[PDB]
């Protein structure tokens, strides 16, 4: 009776110790991966800013071409009273683009399995 | 109310870094250690200005610095780096744990050369 | 205000009308209440996720919990009514009157 | 674009609500309620809230509507409101929901007390006498 | 009516969830953090009536950030005019909007 | 090449649940000092084909007075859930990789009782309705403990992802970390799928039988992945596939062995067993497994 | 999209197999010739519902473990589980679990 | 003392499941406040970088803030490595 | 004797061998001989999109190495 | 039920009301309402019988519908302005729906139908708790957002409530239905001054609570439910009938009794805002409440109805249980007019 309980508790303790060591190693590996991402971040941020600005500029050029005949339209008019920079919506960038990349941008991460 | 100002497409032209994500991850640590100053300047400017249009020069600087770093790597340690990033690329999660051996070879090579 | 929110409020209004119509079968009344609750959950989830109001992600779950509790309570009452009458027709609850 | 898939799902949600709102044969109204709940979970999952959608699909359908059916048997335009940036190396919804234990101490306390009182109330009501 | 026990005891039972810009986990920002911050700072210690009358610009910007009704109206107008022009045949989309562009990282 | 993957995941499962009947008959026969089917075909290999042909050529006994709608809906739902509950499973790469795989499995398992409820309601008999009510009550009662044990075990994994379960058990099986939870989980899976000692109870009948056996194999594969991890070498997944299949087959043989070696519980006896022996222990062990990583500073990584 | 395709394939295959099994024997012509309402079942259903709600509250624990407020999170989780145990105990002692 | 021991002996018979459950629950409640590794767990959770560390603007009066990641100033994760 | 149960079991083993490796092989054939890239947490998805845009073939598995740095 | 369980349920009801009153979050207020509703049901069903069950299910249905409407209003308000704090509603539709939800919770007409039946089905003790305690949370919520409520909707609902209470009180014979209609009329009086001065609302609430507590305790003391059972009381405890008649005169608004303090004061406030027709209408309507109170007083104390022989045996036994605070309630509900200015305490 005592022997069975002792064997069970010993197995539990051995498993706990092994899992402790392995989980600490996993924590260290996760920190290493996060540090790699942190090191790589600024280049991605710069590229994202450049891409967003280019998309906005192309949309502005197309708006200037199209809205030429509308009487009261002001090309590139902000809808906010403030002059602070405002992050554009998905529709502000992909409004005039083809439909497949619209779907990719709006739904790719959710639909990727 | 007002007109938004956007930089011309000639202001957004820069030599892009045309390497894939696995290649970037392979040399992420050395890139962070060596190219730290332009990256930190750009990121501080980004967090202080709160405006993408006020930080174009720092973006061009960080692109140029990354290109210089990769040119040095290509000049000196092309082959060990190629093996290392190939191994990193094969895995689905791109784990550093898979091939510590190639990483050790690349680290010792780049410590010997540069 | 996009069409998704309009459709969700329309669903809530339809469920409320169904609850207030009261043909018979008090179980149908409880079902209408829980349809209204489900519409509330969907609308709140969409609103909270759209604006990235992170700390508000707790709100739907909590809501659901409480509402489900009420449903349980309601069911209990329904059971007792049947145990007194043999069936759950709404028209049987006419002992009390104004 | 997928013929306004969010709009399709919303319209199917409304159709199911109309179907079960007429209250025909409460078991059939229940079936309409499961259909509507599945459509709503689809909407939530499509939007991006995976955990909350699975939460609906588990709790609501599996437990609560199942208890409803048990008791019944015992008796006789889009895609433009979205974001631009990324969530980082985590899911924002999961972090916000898991913040229930570190931030929402008051919510946890009141909800637990309410559930315990609900147990007591159910026992008292169904005791009979 | 409203017995402000919290402010008397400084407990903060339920004030952390009231607004978007109040100590989110991992410092995840709200979608309209800046506008809400601006409106809150405009209307603090001013009173309800004066805040409604005087800080209307900030609240209008905040509501525009939340719902984006005006942006939707503008985009819909642009899309409708573009569709009309492409129906008449006086406008042709550039390669960038046809998928033939050169993508950038 | 995605529909090919779906078909190559669906058809082999159906063939496996076809031959599981033959394997079960052979195992029970040899445990009962006899032989199983060994006349039809070389070693009974053609028995499932004969059984399927006989079932599909036999007239159905439609009540002609019940609700045909739910009567035909229930097998659809049962088989659909049984087939769709296989896609999150990583062997070793899941067909559909989902962040919240375990919650999805739990949700489908919870939905599985609608087939029982609707079949009982549409049977148009008070005795069948009573049997369906008892089955539903037992299933939901045991699924409560299933969910609690599942979250308590996953507390050491880091997240609800199924693939991460391979990484967590890279050095040691999870059977050693928590065996009591594993035994209670095994009994809960036995009681959930209506198997001895918990089995109180043409076309649609075969549909239900296939759904039940597919659920058996799914539960056993899930237990093998969750508690008995296999080494995974990224450059050769065949080793992991072989190990996982062998462990699943061992657990299925254990299911048949348990059915053949024990009497059956009463309804009230099994309800007492759950509500007064599993649930208190489940709560205590869940508290222990909440507190353990904080005690030992071994919190799993992913978040 | 992939999961939608998988679900559609599963449902379509199941429906096709069910209908062919239902109609294959139908081509060949043949002869072609309450009150009780036990309360215990309802009580167990309600108990399951309430425990399901408490499990729904408990579910976000795997992500709740990384907060830097380990003491508060641990206290709250143990409080929730203690309330669950207390509810079960109250149901037990007042003969709420009898057949 | 004697009555409590007698009651525990009685409960260990004819009701072992409840005794085991209560013992495990009590241990799980009590032990974390005594274990010395819980602070280590808190520190490990604190040391995981989830967000980008935004650099501070230098003003000449920040000796504790390193100017480069390699610099000796700043928090160190050697204690984690030794674990 | 007892080993006569082995054939049928073997068949089940084969019927359980088919799915797993099949997926693996498909996951290689569609992804250029490498493991399928998993994308949780919405950061790896941005990486996959960046590789897709970089490759110039509109496939993420086409990896542009150091030779593209000029 | 067990006394401990009853005490726990009462504590839970009070805790829900306290949570509603002391919270600054819409979600927490909704949680408090749900807790109140959840714990309030068994109090109605303490004495099990079909009437109690039917009343409890009517109450549950009405309260659940009101709570769902309140949550929908909160959702719309959050949608049109990302604010959870209980303040200006920032939306007309949300304010309208929340006003209907709080009207359903309170019992204002035309959502008044459930009050007489729920009061009639359930016991005197349950009724006393339901009539006075329940009003505190919805009234606090209405006071917190009085600057946003539309005066037209609140004023027309208050006028309709006064009319309906006055008219319906005339017909009823059972005392519990008379109390239900009296509560409806008093709440019509009390919610009419919300847009102008919430202090008058609180003062009227306190005075009404004192009066109805005194009257319900008197009805419990002399165990009478119908009018004739009350008429029999004079033969045993004439003092109870006299005190009840004085309290009834107070509840009708007769000066110099305490019940005149709210109405008068309320009228004064609506005269400061150039509202003259409405206070006159509500006064002439409260005349009906006065009429049926006077009829009850005629039946109870001012005349001696025929008695019964068995009542002789009741002369020999005394009331074993005495309820404390009854004399205080009577005094506070009858003789506190000269201390009217104390309402400046912002009670
Ligand atoms: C402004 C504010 C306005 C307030 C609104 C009006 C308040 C009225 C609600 C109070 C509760 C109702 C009530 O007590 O009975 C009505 C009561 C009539 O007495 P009764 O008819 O003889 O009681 C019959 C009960 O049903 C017989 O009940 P029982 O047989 O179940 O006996 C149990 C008893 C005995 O309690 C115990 O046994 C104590 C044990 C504690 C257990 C600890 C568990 C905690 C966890 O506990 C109680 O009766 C309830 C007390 C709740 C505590 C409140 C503090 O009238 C009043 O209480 C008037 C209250 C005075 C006004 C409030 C304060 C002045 C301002
Ligand atoms: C103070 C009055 C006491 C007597 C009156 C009691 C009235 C009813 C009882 C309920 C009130 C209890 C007050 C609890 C309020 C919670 C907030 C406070 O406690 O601070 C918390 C401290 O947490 C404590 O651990 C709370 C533990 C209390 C819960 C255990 C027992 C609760 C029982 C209450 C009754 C429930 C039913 C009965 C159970 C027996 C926050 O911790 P902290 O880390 O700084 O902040 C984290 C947020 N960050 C990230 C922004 C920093
Ligand atoms: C019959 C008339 C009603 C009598 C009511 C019963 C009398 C006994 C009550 C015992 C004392 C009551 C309160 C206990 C004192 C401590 C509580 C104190 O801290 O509360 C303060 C407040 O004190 C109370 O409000 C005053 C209570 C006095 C009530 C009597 C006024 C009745 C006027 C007409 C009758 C004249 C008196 C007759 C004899 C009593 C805090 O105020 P504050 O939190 O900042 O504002 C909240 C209100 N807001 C939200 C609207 C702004
Ligand atoms: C039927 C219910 C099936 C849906 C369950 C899906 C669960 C799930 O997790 O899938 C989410 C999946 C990916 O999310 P994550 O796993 O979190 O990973 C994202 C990063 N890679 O996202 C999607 O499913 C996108 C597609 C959603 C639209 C369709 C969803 C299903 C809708 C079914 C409607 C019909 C239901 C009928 C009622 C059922 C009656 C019993
Ligand atoms: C230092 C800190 C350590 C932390 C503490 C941790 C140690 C915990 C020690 C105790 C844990 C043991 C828990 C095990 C589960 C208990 C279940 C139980 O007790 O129930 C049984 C009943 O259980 C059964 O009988 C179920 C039988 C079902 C048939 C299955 C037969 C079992 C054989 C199959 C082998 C099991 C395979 C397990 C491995 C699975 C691999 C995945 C008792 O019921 P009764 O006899 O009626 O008594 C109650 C009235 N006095
Ligand atoms: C403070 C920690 C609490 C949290 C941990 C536990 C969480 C979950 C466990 C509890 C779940 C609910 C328990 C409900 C209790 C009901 C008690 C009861 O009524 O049962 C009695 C019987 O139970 C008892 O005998 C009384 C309680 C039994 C013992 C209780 C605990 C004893 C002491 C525990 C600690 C042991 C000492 C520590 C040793 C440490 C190691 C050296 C009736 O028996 P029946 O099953 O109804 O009859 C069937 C047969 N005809």
């Amino acid at each position: 009776g005592y022997s069975m309980f002792a064997v069970g508790i010993g197995t539990l303790l051995f498993g706990y110790w092994s899992m402790m060591k392995w989980n600490r190693e996993r924590r260290r590996l996760q920190i290493e991966d996060f540090e790699a991402r942190i090191a790589l971040m600024p280049l991605f941020q710069a590229e994202k800013d450049r891409r967003v600005l280019q998309m906005l500029r192309e949309n502005l050029e197309e708006e200037a071409i199209i809205m030429k005949d509308v009487p009261d339209w002001k090309v590139g008019e902000s809808v906010f009273h403030t002059t602070r920079w405002v992050t554009p919506m998905m529709g502000e960038l992909y409004g005039l683009r083809t439909n497949e990349e619209i779907l990719s941008a709006t739904y790719g991460f959710i639909w990727y399995t | 109310p007002g007109i938004v100002e956007l930089p011309t497409l000639e202001d957004l032209k820069v030599q892009e870094v045309k390497v894939s994500s696995s290649v970037l991850k392979a040399a992420a640590h050395h890139y962070g250690a060596q190219c730290d100053k332009p990256n930190k300047e750009f990121m501080l400017c980004r967090w202080e200005e709160k405006d993408p249009r006020r930080c174009l020069e720092e973006g061009k600087l960080v692109n140029q610095c990354a290109l210089d770093f990769f040119r040095q790597i290509k000049r000196h340690c092309a082959e060990p780096f190629t093996e290392y990033w190939t191994c990193i690329d094969y895995s689905g999660l791109q784990l550093f744990r898979h091939c510590r051996k190639q990483q050790a070879k690349f680290d010792e090579c780049v410590l010997d050369k540069l | 205000m996009p069409l998704v929110y309009m459709n969700i409020i329309m669903a809530f209004a339809i469920a409320l009308a169904g609850l207030l119509m009261y043909r018979s079968h008090l179980m149908s009344s409880l079902l209408c209440l829980e349809g209204m609750m489900l519409s509330l959950f969907i609308m709140s989830t969409l609103i909270i996720l759209n604006t990235h109001f992170t700390l508000a992600n707790m709100m739907p779950i909590i809501l659901l919990v409480f509402a489900a509790c009420e449903a349980a309570l309601g069911l209990s009452l329904l059971v007792m009514v049947s145990n007194t009458y043999g069936t759950d027709y709404v028209q049987n609850l006419n002992l009390l009157q104004c | 674009m997928t013929m306004y898939i969010a709009f399709i799902l919303s319209t199917i949600f409304v159709i199911g609500f109309v179907g079960f709102s007429s209250k025909p044969s409460p078991i059939y109204g229940g079936l309409g309620l499961i259909v509507s709940g599945g459509v709503g979970c689809g909407i939530v999952l499509n939007f991006g809230g995976s955990f909350l959608g699975l939460m609906v699909f588990l709790i609501y359908l599996g437990g609560m509507l199942v208890v409803f059916g048990y008791t019944t048997a015992m008796a006789t335009g889009d895609w433009v409101i979205y974001d631009t940036g990324d969530s980082g190396f985590f899911s924002e919804e999961a972090m916000g929901i898991a913040a229930l234990y570190s931030y929402g101490t008051w919510l946890v306390i009141v909800t637990g007390w309410s559930l315990l009182i609900g147990v007591v109330v159910i026992m008292e009501i169904t005791r009979g006498n | 009516p409203f017995f402000d026990v919290q402010k008397r005891l400084g407990l903060d039972l339920d004030r952390w969830m009231t607004i978007q810009s109040a100590e989110q986990p991992h410092k995840i920002p709200g979608r309209c953090h800046a506008f809400e911050k601006e409106w809150i700072e405009c209307a603090h210690g001013i009173g309800g009536i004066r805040a409604e009358k005087e800080c209307k610009i900030e609240f209008d910007d905040f509501v525009e950030c939340l719902l984006r009704q005006k942006t939707m109206k503008r985009l819909s107008a642009i899309k409708r005019q573009r569709d009309k022009l492409i129906k008449e045949g006086k406008y042709t989309p550039p390669p960038h909007h046809l998928g033939k562009e050169d993508p950038r990282p | 090449m995605f529909m090919i993957n779906i078909l190559s995941l669906i058809i082999p499962i159906l063939l496996a649940v076809a031959f599981l009947t033959l394997v079960e008959r052979k195992v029970l026969g040899y445990m009962q000092l006899r032989k199983g089917p060994n006349v039809v075909g070389p070693y009974g290999l053609l028995q499932p084909i004969a059984d399927a042909l006989k079932l599909f050529t036999k007239e159905p006994l439609r009540p002609a007075t019940s609700s045909i709608s739910m009567f035909i809906i229930a097998p659809i739902l049962a088989l659909s859930l049984a087939l769709t509950m296989w896609v999150p499973l990583p062997m070793p790469y899941p067909l559909i990789n989902m962040n919240l795989g375990v919650l999805f499995m739990l949700a489908m398992s919870s939905l599985a009782v609608y087939s029982i409820l609707w079949s009982g309601w549409a049977s148009n008999s008070k005795y069948a309705l009573i049997g369906a009510l008892r089955a539903v009550a037992q299933t939901i009662s045991y699924e409560v403990t299933l969910a609690i044990i599942l979250l308590s075990v996953l507390l050491m994994n880091g997240s609800y992802t199924l693939s991460t379960l391979i990484t967590t058990q890279e050095h040691i099986w999870m059977i050693f970390t928590s065996w009591p939870l594993a035994m209670m989980w095994f009994i809960s899976t036995l009681a959930e799928t209506n198997r001895a000692p918990f089995d109180l109870t043409a076309g649609p009948f075969a549909m239900f039988f296939m759904a039940e056996y597919a659920n058996i194999i799914m539960m056993n594969a899930f237990t093998a992945i969750l508690f008995l991890g296999a080494s995974h070498d990224p450059h050769t997944p065949e080793l992991y596939t072989i190990n996982f299949v062998l462990k699943t087959l061992a657990l299925t043989i254990t299911f048949l062995w348990i059915r053949a070696s024990y009497p059956r519980f009463r309804y009230d006896q099994l309800m007492h067993l759950l509500w007064k022996s599993f649930l208190p222990l489940t709560l205590a062990l869940c508290m222990w497994h909440i507190s353990l990583p904080i005690m030992t500073a071994s919190i799993p990584p992913q978040s | 999209m992939n999961i939608m395709l998988t679900l559609l394939t599963n449902v379509t295959l199941a429906s096709l197999l069910v209908l062919i099994a239902f109609w294959l024997p139908q081509l060949n012509a043949y002869s072609e010739k309450r009150l009780p309402f036990s309360m215990k079942f309802f009580l167990v259903a309600i108990t399951f519902l309430l425990f399901d709600l408490e499990i729904a509250l408990l579910l976000p624990l795997p992500w709740a473990s990384q907060t830097n407020n380990l003491k508060t999170m641990l206290t709250m989780a143990l409080f929730l589980l203690i309330l669950l145990a207390a509810s079960l105990a109250y149901e037990w002692t007042q003969k709420g679990l009898e057949w | 003392a004697g009555r409590i021991a007698s009651f525990l002996k009685n409960a260990w018979a004819k009701e072992p499941v409840l005794v085991a459950s209560f013992a495990i629950g009590g241990l799980a409640i009590i032990l974390p406040s005594l274990s010395p590794y819980t602070n280590y767990a808190i520190r490990i959770n604190r040391a995981t970088p989830y967000n980008y560390p935004v650099p501070l603007r230098d003003d000449g009066n920040m000796p504790d803030v390193p100017s480069h990641p390699q610099d000796p100033q700043g928090p160190s994760l050697e204690w984690l490595k030794n674990l | 004797m007892w080993f006569e149960i082995l054939p049928g079991i073997a068949v089940m083993a084969a019927c359980l061998f088919i799915p797993g490796m099949a997926t693996a092989h498909i996951h290689k054939f569609t992804n250029g001989g490498k493991e399928k890239r998993v994308a949780h947490f919405s950061y790896q998805w941005n990486l996959m999109e960046r590789d897709r845009r970089i490759s110039g073939v509109n496939r993420y598995h086409v990896t542009k190495g150091l030779e593209n740095i000029d | 039920m067990n006394p401990i369980i009853y005490t726990t349920l009462i504590m839970t009801v009070m805790s829900g009301t306290m949570l509603v009153m002391i919270s600054s979050h819409w979600l927490l207020i909704w949680i408090g309402f749900e807790m109140n509703l959840l714990a309030m049901i068994p109090v109605l069903m303490k004495n099990f019988n079909p009437r109690a069950t039917e009343a409890a299910t009517k109450y549950f249905l009405t309260q659940a519908t009101a709570s769902m409407m309140l949550m929908m209003a909160i959702i719309i308000n959050l949608l049109y302005s990302g604010q959870w704090t209980i303040t200006k509603m920032f939306n007309p539709v949300a304010m309208t729906m929340m006003t209907m939800a709080l009207a359903m919770k309170l019992g204002l007409s035309p959502f008044h139908f459930w009050v007489p039946e729920v009061t009639q089905g359930i016991s005197l003790q349950a009724g006393l708790l339901l009539l006075t305690w329940q009003k505190l949370a919805p009234l606090s919520v209405l006071c917190q957002i009085s600057q946003s409520i539309n005066p037209n909707l609140m004023l027309t609902m208050a006028m309709l409530s006064i009319l309906i209470g006055g008219w319906g009180g005339l017909n009823q014979t059972q005392l519990r239905k008379i109390m239900a209609y009296s509560s409806i009329a008093h709440m019509g009086w009390m919610t009419a001054v919300l847009p102008y001065n919430t202090t008058m609302t609180i003062l009227n609430l306190l005075i009404y609570i004192t009066m109805t507590l005194a009257m319900f305790m008197l009805l419990i003391h002399s165990s009478a439910t119908t009018t004739l059972s009350l008429s029999h009381t004079w033969n045993k405890m004439p003092v109870i009938t006299s005190l009840m008649m004085v309290t009834l005169l107070s509840m009708g608004g007769l000066p110099p009794l305490s019940g005149f303090m709210p109405k008068w004061m309320i009228i004064q406030e609506m005269t400061k805002n150039e509202s003259i027709i409405m206070p006159t209408l509500m006064a002439m309507t409260a005349l009906l409440n006065l009429y049926f109170y006077m009829r009850l007083a005629y039946s109870s104390s001012l005349t001696m109805f025929p008695s019964t022989n068995n009542m002789k045996m009741k002369w020999q036994f005394e009331h074993t249980k005495q309820m404390k605070l009854l004399p205080t309630m009577i005094v506070l509900s009858t003789l506190v007019l000269p201390m009217t200015p104390a309402l400046s305490s912002l009670n």
